[PDB]
């Protein structure tokens, strides 16, 4: 289900209209503790407990920071830490020295991924001990930001039904003519299997006619 | 199971039983009515004894004799008159052992020359 | 252009397909032919005893002399006239 | 465990010293931070110097990250947080003193910083092209005929992708458009109207290949057609004038046969 997801018009209408606060030195309005959780059990993600957010672990919120990138960009982290350290077929490099930079390296991805997505949604300042070593105050912070966004990405979903609905019409005219390729196939390869078995109904009535007749001959 | 590629493999079978059938269908013949047209020789009754073989010579069927198979074989009726030494002859013919053949080569050439 | 009901036309081909009949057709002709040796076996068995022998596979005919054990063959054409088919195998014997 | 790496051999030292060098020389180290660096100062430190270069080679590699004025104290939770594979072999009294006998285990992290800069910078590049790529093959990957039924749905999902990124770089315009106070995400969804035609024309040209492997296939089953409808006549002529032959043949011997014994049986 991708592409598919963001097609609504009147399916959810869960998340409330976007707001924006002139007034506190974030554009965002900042979120309590109670208006952040409400979403994120309507919204698609996964929560334990209202508390734990309030005494964010470490271990926890790497893990809701990776649904967050998956969700909101659309990018695999597991895919592109594959990609980020392929095998590369230059003779410079070593498998002993790649060891030591195969951990490091890929905590450095997923912290410019989350640093660039934080900084689109107005949030500069994204550490890596934003992950690993988790503050109660900064997350409201950061958490109040991707809920605003979430507001806004429902608001401008009524203007893109145009764009999934006519990609709809074209894969399905596609897979229509992919279906009637095979159907053309199928239906031919049945043609030849009904006059095989009749014409091997008439070599044995043939052969039969032969063998008896022989008999009361020769 | 059978496919029409291998047709041709009934198409052979078909040709060996059309020659075998058109074969054994032209064997027979008819071995009396050629041993009446090459000998020019037909086995008749007798008209006085249904077991008394006619042999008749010639297609005019003008000169015939006959003769009984029971017992000694001895000469009946014939359309040309014979001579009792003629006659005599031919049982002397039949008198020996000798053939069939022999009395009917002396038969067919009296019966023939008394015309 | 094409077949309307090619499936259909190979089963009429093969229900029209009679068996029997040739069957019981090479019956009687060889009943046929127990006829002919039976009521023609009085006749040649007369006529083997002659001295003349008919060999139909080769075209031939098979005149023996006892004495001599030398066997005379009389093979048959489309130019042979009837005449002299009968005098060469009479008189011969 | 301990650094597998001569880290005391002089020859060793002066490689790395070299490599630092010239990163930071080419890096425009001394411009940014306003102090110059020279060989001769990796070689004999000072702690003022060493934290100079330290945030400076971090601040590359997590740049939104905001250092306090105490750094010695940051320093063992940042080569944590890093994965540093030789912390075991760094203690936590050496870093307020670096230029001790011990530099040679902060020398070897120094140049674990210049390596990390430059793996992460070619490591982010790659990572770019697999953001790209979905977009970049387009008719080429698609257009050739699909050998079983997963690679057509697997051409599917690549076209889902590439519409589900047009969305995602739409909200995400039209956000920022929205965050500075505009509230006319007009060129926002230019955009996506431009991205989305791209999108038409390499279906478009999907349809139209698929049109003409449809066609082809029409007309090859029909020549297929054509021949086994010629066979199955052939085997309905050949058959029927082999009964025929056989059942002319008994009538003819049956009428020979029925007058050789009339003639047997007439001559009498
Ligand atoms: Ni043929």
């Amino acid at each position: 289900r991708r592409s598919k997801r963001f097609l609504i018009s009147n399916r959810t209408t869960k998340l409330g209209p976007a707001k924006r606060a002139s007034r506190n030195q974030d554009v965002f309005p900042i979120l309590d503790l109670q208006e952040l959780v409400i979403c994120l059990q309507s919204c698609d993600f996964a929560l334990a407990t209202q508390e734990n957010i309030s005494r964010p672990t470490s271990d926890y919120m790497v893990t809701l920071y990776k649904q967050i990138i998956e969700n909101f960009m659309g990018i695999s982290v597991e895919s592109l830490l594959n990609s980020s350290n392929q095998e590369t077929g230059d003779g410079h490099l070593q498998e002993e020295n790649e060891n030591i930079y195969l951990d490091t390296l890929n905590v450095l991805v997923l912290n410019k991924i989350c640093f660039k997505f934080f900084e689109n949604i107005g949030v500069q300042d994204f550490n890596m001990t934003d992950l690993y070593k988790p503050e109660a105050q900064r997350t409201q912070r950061l958490l109040s930001a991707v809920v605003n966004y979430a507001r806004f990405r429902e608001e401008r979903m009524f203007d893109c039904n145009s764009f999934i609905l006519q990609m709809e019409s074209l894969l399905g005219q596609i897979n229509k003519l992919n279906d009637e390729i095979k159907q053309l196939q199928k239906d031919f390869e049945v043609e030849v299997k009904e006059i095989e078995i009749e014409y091997s109904l008439l070599s044995g009535h043939i052969n039969k006619y032969m063998n008896e007749m022989l008999e009361y001959m020769q | 199971m059978a496919s029409i590629d291998a047709f041709s493999d009934l198409e052979r079978r078909m040709d060996g039983f059309q020659k075998d059938v058109a074969q054994v269908l032209a064997r027979q013949q008819n071995h009396v009515a050629l041993y009446e047209r090459l000998l020019q020789l037909r086995v008749l009754p007798g008209a006085s004894d249904v077991h008394d073989v006619r042999f008749v010579f010639g297609d005019d069927s003008r000169c015939w004799i006959e003769v009984a198979m029971h017992g000694d074989h001895v000469i009946g009726n014939s359309h040309p008159a014979l001579d009792p030494k003629s006659r005599a002859t031919l049982e002397h013919v039949l008198t020996v052992q000798g053939d069939l053949a022999a009395f009917l080569v002396v038969a067919r050439d009296m019966l023939l020359a008394s015309l | 252009n094409l077949l309307d009901n090619p499936v259909e036309f190979l089963k009429e081909v093969r229900e029209s397909f009679d068996i029997q009949q040739d069957v019981d057709a090479m019956k009687r002709i060889r009943h046929d032919l127990d006829v002919i040796k039976e009521e023609s076996e009085a006749r040649l068995k007369l006529y083997r005893s002659l001295g003349v022998i008919l060999d139909l596979e080769n075209d031939q005919v098979l005149i023996n002399r006892k004495n001599d054990g030398n066997i005379d063959i009389l093979p048959l054409d489309n130019n042979l006239s009837d005449f002299y088919k009968t005098k060469y195998i009479w008189e011969r014997l | 465990a301990r650094d597998p790496r001569p880290l005391r051999d002089k020859n060793f030292q002066s490689a790395i010293q070299e490599e630092i060098y010239d990163y930071l020389k080419k890096n425009k180290f001394d411009i940014e931070t306003n102090h110059p660096i020279s060989i001769k100062f990796l070689k004999q430190p000072t702690q003022k110097g060493f934290i100079i270069i330290f945030k400076w080679l971090y601040l590359r590699l997590d740049p939104g990250y905001g250092f306090t004025k105490s750094i010695e104290n940051e320093i063992y939770q940042i080569l944590k947080n890093l994965r540093y594979p030789f912390l075991e072999s760094i203690n936590k009294s050496q870093i307020s003193a670096v230029g001790g006998s011990n530099w040679h285990k902060f020398l070897g992290m120094l140049h674990w910083m210049v390596r990390t800069n430059i793996k992460l910078d070619m490591c982010l590049n790659k990572v770019d092209r697999s953001l790209i790529n979905q977009n970049t093959q387009e008719i080429t990957i698609l257009s050739q005929p699909l050998k079983t039924l997963d690679e057509q749905d697997q051409r599917q999902e690549r076209y889902e992708l590439m519409v589900e990124k047009l969305l995602i770089d739409y909200f995400t315009e039209s956000y920022k458009s929205f965050l500075k106070l505009e509230d006319n995400y007009e060129p926002s969804m230019q955009e996506l109207k431009l991205g989305f035609e791209k999108f038409v024309h390499i279906i478009n040209t999907d349809v139209t290949s698929t049109e003409l492997k449809l066609e082809e296939l029409k007309v090859d089953l029909n020549r297929k057609r054509y021949k086994l409808h010629q066979q199955v006549i052939h085997v309905i002529d050949i058959t029927s004038k082999f009964k025929i032959n056989i059942q002319s043949s008994l009538e003819n011997s049956e009428n020979e046969l029925g007058n050789v014994i009339e003639e047997l049986r007439n001559l009498e």
